[PDB]
RNA sequence: UGUCAUUGG
DNA sequence: AGAGTCCAGCCAATGACA
DNA sequence: GGACTCT
């Protein structure tokens, strides 16, 4: 049903988004790929980016960066 | 004694070769070529008036290179390797880049 | 078992005697410079007396065929009968007939090998660790039904790694390790 | 031994990529103003356009493709490639 | 990276292709929604992962599916890793 | 050729752990059929399996995984 | 879109 | 002891033909 | 034409 957990959301950034406007792009990527979408039964309504813990290392793929952002996730 | 062998192999992990520094330079050059922010000290517009390989090498010796390499189960920055090995390989890379007229 | 394939077995049993007096010795043909055999051949039991040269210690092996085995312990015995089998069988005292067609210990193809002690086994196991988590490399494999494993046998020391001293044309001696895997 | 001579028909046909970023946006705008740009790839719309005046907005991640210049590394080789010294990468000279 | 960029399809020929993690075939966009037809007929709703492979790889996998061999790909949900500072190591000898 | 307990030729894969795409690239027409019969689940670590899925091989510069540390970018 | 013939390194 | 099965370098270039 | 395998 509906609950609140602390999880990770894995998103992809383009290399032009690694500017001084980086966390705005991270918020937009999380809100576009993971907010208001049903992913295997659970469906997150509104997600808050937890910003008191260390950001993990961004894994590089062929042309993008894959980062796992820690988040407070309200599932429903 | 297995702890001593593990310490010797952790010290062996800090060796840098041409493959590792070429991969680090290639990753940072591919990220800077597609629009990432150059993480150098003295950030200005003048730093966008020089070429990008100078920015990559300045990021390497300034200790602000963002690329982290995963080797032997450890995560290494470019300044966690042997400083003499980084200097030894970067001198050769700068020599052959000056022969190629790109540095 | 004939009168020719017992001398080659006597050369093997010098190495078995050397292992029985020291389990961590280096086995090659140079060990044969420290021993002396005497063979009493018979078509029922062949008695091979191996004598250490400087310590004057004697060991009497009783060699049988696979069919007729009449084993009672003589004084200074090895403690277990040596059996010449028809095929390659599992057992440190059971040598097949193909192993004794030629003289094998004096050959250039006879290896130089040791059983590793716990210190060297721990060093090898910590070298094989890849550093990433609990992952490990593997040594190349070697079957337990091999003449090296038959020579190196000790009753309460399990043999898992055998270190070989390979001939090397450019460096002299090279160190390799094989892992002994199970059969049947 | 560090160089290779390229004929004029190859360097009049082959193209090289110049990426759009903060460093090369003035060079790309200058090459677009002087009609030296042959192709343009828009990465955000994910499409390539051959330039035979249209409207092109240069965002970081896009690239242009111009004629290949000197001291560019071409990978050239002879066949059969029996060993790795057959296929090397040296600098283009006209 | 050179042989990877040579052997793979061109960067101009890129499109978002999704694969089904359960049955292994290419997902479909019905009217804007990435669906798997085989799993929506089987009353499932599995994960769809974006893949960047060559077109000949997908033609080969679809033809091996036509022969009857189901090819199912698994993906790395790697644990998030963190860079920690390391001690100084000097590899110069001691004379 | 003598990495297992027995000498193995250069024509077949008998004891060495070779993947199905490695055996098919080497030339074995019934490789994927025998893998489908025995329900094989193999990791992608070889050149023949990396070139199929457009992955960077574990040779040379591709021997290492590369991350990006976004800490110094988020700090300023 | 594939065969056959001829030729090159 | 004898048949089945698969294997026989790479990269080209022209022309004719179905 | 020739090597490996099942019969
Ligand atoms: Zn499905």
């Amino acid at each position: 049903s509906s609950f609140v957990t602390n999880g990770y959301l894995s998103v992809t950034l383009e290399p032009h988004e690694l500017t001084l406007d980086i966390k705005t792009n991270i918020r937009n990527a999380v809100y576009k790929t993971y907010l208001h979408r049903e992913i295997s039964g659970k469906m997150a309504k509104k997600i808050e980016i937890r910003e008191d813990v260390e950001l993990p290392l961004g894994e590089i793929v062929n042309n993008s960066v894959v980062i796992n952002v820690p988040c407070v996730i309200t599932y429903a | 004694i297995g702890n001593h062998i593990s310490a010797l192999k952790r010290r062996y992990t800090r060796r840098i070769s041409l493959f590792e520094i070429a991969g680090i330079i290639a990753e940072s050059y591919n990220l800077l070529q597609r629009g990432r922010l150059p993480l150098v000290s003295e950030f200005s517009d003048e730093t966008m008036k020089q070429n990008m390989l100078h920015v990559i090498i300045q990021e390497i010796e300034e200790g602000s290179c963002p690329i982290v390499i995963e080797k032997n189960g450890e995560l290494l920055s470019v300044n966690d390797f042997d400083k003499d090995g980084l200097k030894f390989h970067l001198d050769y890379i700068i020599k052959i880049w000056k022969l190629q007229k790109r540095y | 078992m004939n009168q020719y394939n017992v001398k080659y077995l006597a050369k093997i049993l010098c190495l078995k005697t050397e292992i029985a007096r020291d389990p961590y010795a280096v086995i090659n043909r140079n060990v044969l410079l420290r021993y002396t055999t005497d063979i009493e051949y018979n078509d029922l039991v062949t008695l091979i007396t191996v004598r250490h040269k400087i310590d004057s210690m004697k060991t009497v092996f009783q060699v049988f065929n696979e069919s007729s085995i009449n084993y009672t312990p003589v004084d200074d015995d090895y403690g277990e009968p040596i059996i010449i089998t028809s095929y390659l069988q599992k057992g440190h005292n059971k040598f097949p007939v193909n192993f004794l067609y030629i003289d094998v210990v004096i050959s250039d193809l006879f290896p130089s090998f040791v059983r590793l002690d716990t210190t060297e086994t721990n060093i090898v196991n910590s070298v094989l660790q890849t550093g990433d988590g609990k992952k490990t490399l593997r040594l190349p494999k070697m079957l337990e039904t091999e003449i090296v494993v038959k020579i190196l046998y000790r009753p309460n020391i399990p043999l898992k790694i055998v270190r070989f001293f390979r001939n090397n044309m450019v460096t002299g001696v090279e160190i390799a390790d094989r892992s002994v895997i199970s059969v049947a | 031994v560090n160089e290779v001579g390229m004929p004029a028909y190859i360097r009049n046909t082959l193209t090289e990529k110049i990426f759009v970023n903060a460093f090369t946006v003035d060079k790309v705008k200058q090459l677009l103003a002087s009609n030296q740009v042959k192709f343009y790839f828009n990465k955000r719309l994910n499409q390539l356009t051959r330039i035979r005046k249209n409207k092109i907005h240069l965002l970081p991640g896009d690239w242009v493709e111009v004629a290949v210049q000197e001291y560019t590394s071409i990978i050239f080789g002879r066949q059969p490639s029996l060993h790795r010294y057959n296929v090397i990468a040296s600098s283009i000279r006209a | 990276n050179t042989i990877t960029e040579v052997l793979k399809d061109s960067e101009e020929d890129y499109q978002d292709v999704y694969v089904c993690e359960n049955c292994g075939d290419i997902a479909a966009q019905i009217k804007g929604i990435n669906t798997c037809l085989r799993c929506s007929k089987l009353n499932l709703s599995p994960l769809l992962t974006k893949i960047d492979t060559t077109h000949v790889s997908k033609v080969f996998l679809t033809q091996m599916n036509a022969r009857g061999v189901k090819v199912k790909l698994d993906f790395e949900r790697r644990p998030p890793s963190f860079y920690k500072p390391l001690d100084k190591v000097d590899l110069k000898p001691s004379f | 050729l003598c990495a297992s307990y027995e000498p193995e030729s250069v024509n077949k894969f008998k004891f060495g752990a070779a993947s199905t795409l490695k055996r098919a690239t080497f030339g074995d027409n019934k490789a994927l059929l025998n893998a489908a019969l025995h329900k094989k689940s193999e990791p992608i670590n070889d050149n023949s399996s990396c070139h199929f899925f457009s992955k960077v091989p574990n040779i040379g510069t591709g021997y290492y995984k590369y991350f990006i540390d976004l800490g110094l970018l988020m700090r300023m």
